[PDB]
């Protein structure tokens, strides 16, 4: 599972 | 999990000459946003690690041109061009795509010298050990270059693996060697079953292991 | 922008770790970083093991997620992290990690700043006086030690000679076996030295306030 990254 | 294999695992240099670290990665860490959160650290003997790298090829403030990453998807390199006495310790190549996020094993950047055979020393037990109902037998091998050694404990021919306390120092500051302390415990009452201690080094060095030995009775 | 990390020092197995992430030179809420806990075990390298959002979304370590448990106080500008039922192997340097970016940039984030650490070390043990062995051997030199056996915590100090004899000499950095630490030292002198001079392994540990000082003796 992908590690969140905001934006 | 991604499984992130650096290579070498150890780097021996010499101050001036270029350098490189292979890492890999066990499958594709390119984000769906469309970066891959590949992250370069060092951490120099005796401090916390630093960022030098990110997002494959990018150097953070303050790190010198000397460094460079490259590479995409699996495969990734760091290059130093022409190494300082500061560019030396563990380096980490990182992933922050998929969790767990997972560091590589360390790639650890280090002065290089010519090879050194260890000089081996074996003790054994001090009377005051022996009184307390206690028997340790120690081997000192001592200013050896590489690091890599292997030492086996036999007690009357026959290998002993289990009851060994090993330690190594870091590399000498002057001379680039390192060193190791083996010390195997036993009880009095074991200690006094046996006959012939030895420790027994395998390095590069030699041709033939070193052996140390004695006899408890002599 | 400084981190501070604060944790006990010694635990015994089964404790619960508290740690504590204290950040200076920037504010938690106005940046909006993320914050991880990333340890290095007794002679391994790095392992992440959790990190929170600005939102208090946390992601952890699958390998010991079941014992972590990540926070922030955001009026406090710190970030803790608890770890059930320690044991022998969380024996570590614990850093928090800054996860900074660059600008406005969220999505060009990175770790930028790390704490010094706060090392933990597990054990059973109550303070323990290490025993203290004199390690004595036809050549141009011979070489002594000295065995330091079964104390804590740490550290203990070895000199020989009370600091006189430095050339020559390794002192090997403790190791933890069965909750108690054992160290050693060799030296290695000239032949015409010992045992004709006396040479003594002076050693300390503070904790439980002992001195001792072996002279090594011929056997």
């Amino acid at each position: 599972a992908e590690f969140r990254h905001d934006s | 999990d991604v499984l992130m294999t650096q290579t070498p695992l150890s780097l021996p240099v010499n101050l001036g000459e270029q350098a490189s670290i292979s890492c890999r990665s066990s499958q594709s860490i390119v984000h769906s946003n469309g970066h891959t959160y590949l992250e370069w650290y060092l951490q120099r003997p005796g401090q916390s690690p630093k960022l030098l790298i990110y997002q494959v090829s990018t150097r953070f403030s303050g790190v010198p041109d000397r460094f460079s990453g490259s590479g995409s998807g699996t495969d990734f390199t760091l290059r130093i061009s022409r190494v300082e006495a500061e560019d030396l310790g563990v380096y980490y190549c990182f992933q922050a795509s998929l969790v767990p996020l997972t560091f590589g094993a360390g790639t650890k950047l280090e002065l290089k010298r010519a090879d050194a055979a260890p000089t081996v020393s074996i003790f054994p037990p001090s009377s005051e050990q022996l009184t307390s109902g206690g028997a340790s037998v120690v081997c000192f091998l001592n200013n050896f270059y590489p690091k890599d050694i292997n030492v086996k404990w036999k007690i009357d021919g026959s290998e002993r693996q289990n009851g060994v306390l090993n330690s190594w120092t870091d590399q000498d500051s002057k001379d680039s060697t390192y060193s190791m302390s083996s010390t195997l415990t036993l009880t009095k009452d074991e200690y006094e079953r046996h006959n012939s201690y030895t420790c027994e080094a395998t390095h590069k060095t030699s041709t033939s292991p070193i052996v140390k030995s004695f006899n408890r009775n002599e | 922008v400084t981190l501070k990390e604060s944790g006990p020092g010694l635990l015994k197995p089964s404790q619960t770790l508290s740690l504590t992430c204290s950040f200076s030179g920037f504010s938690i809420r106005t940046s909006k970083v993320g914050v991880s806990w990333i340890r290095q075990p007794s002679g391994k390298g790095l392992e992440w093991l959790a990190h929170i959002y600005w939102d208090d979304d946390k992601r952890y370590n699958p390998s010991l997620e079941s014992r972590l448990t990540i926070s922030k106080d955001t009026s406090r500008d710190m970030v803790f992290m608890k770890i059930t039922s320690v044991d022998t192997a969380d024996t570590a340097t614990y850093y928090c990690a800054r996860r900074g970016f660059y600008g406005r940039k969220y999505e060009v984030n990175h770790f930028d700043y790390w704490g010094q650490g706060t090392t933990l070390t597990v054990s059973s043990a109550k303070t323990t006086a290490p025993s203290v062995y004199p390690l004595a051997p036809t050549g141009s030199s011979v070489t002594l030690g000295c065995l330091v056996k079964g104390y804590f915590p740490e550290p203990v100090t070895l000199t020989w000679n009370s600091g006189s004899l430095s050339s020559g000499v390794h002192t090997f950095p403790a190791v933890l076996q069965s909750d108690l630490y054992t160290l050693s030292s060799s030296v290695t002198v000239t032949s015409s030295t010992w045992p004709s001079e006396s040479i003594t392994c002076n050693v300390a540990h503070p904790a439980s306030s002992t001195k001792v000082d072996k002279k090594i003796v011929p056997r």
